[PDB]
């Protein structure tokens, strides 16, 4: 009947999922460049930059 | 027009060829900033401003 009695395993799973989620979300940052996708940079300008 | 009254035109719904502009020698300065001059034939834009 009573749930939420297994908080430790839930916490472990949630921490792992959150770490993976933030790691995959980090891919969408400019980091001071002109774009966040590498294909656009490759196909839009000449290599020396 | 004068510099303080620079003339602005909008270009859309057209097929543009930048090669004929680039290969011409009539231009003293041809300086592109965000893109490479030779790749302009491989990109598609909208709402161009001149």
């Amino acid at each position: 009947s009573t749930a939420s009695a297994l908080g430790k395993l839930q916490n472990v799973v949630n921490q792992n999922a959150q770490a993976l989620n933030t790691l995959v979300k980090q891919l969408s940052s400019n980091f001071g460049a002109i774009s966040s996708v590498l294909n656009d940079i490759l196909s839009r300008l000449d290599p020396p930059e | 027009a004068s510099v303080y009254a620079w003339n602005r035109k909008r270009i859309s719904n057209c097929v543009a060829d930048y090669s004929v502009l680039y290969n011409s020698a009539s231009f003293s300065t041809f300086k592109c900033y965000g893109v490479s001059p030779t790749k302009l034939n491989d990109l598609c834009f909208t709402n161009v401003y001149a």
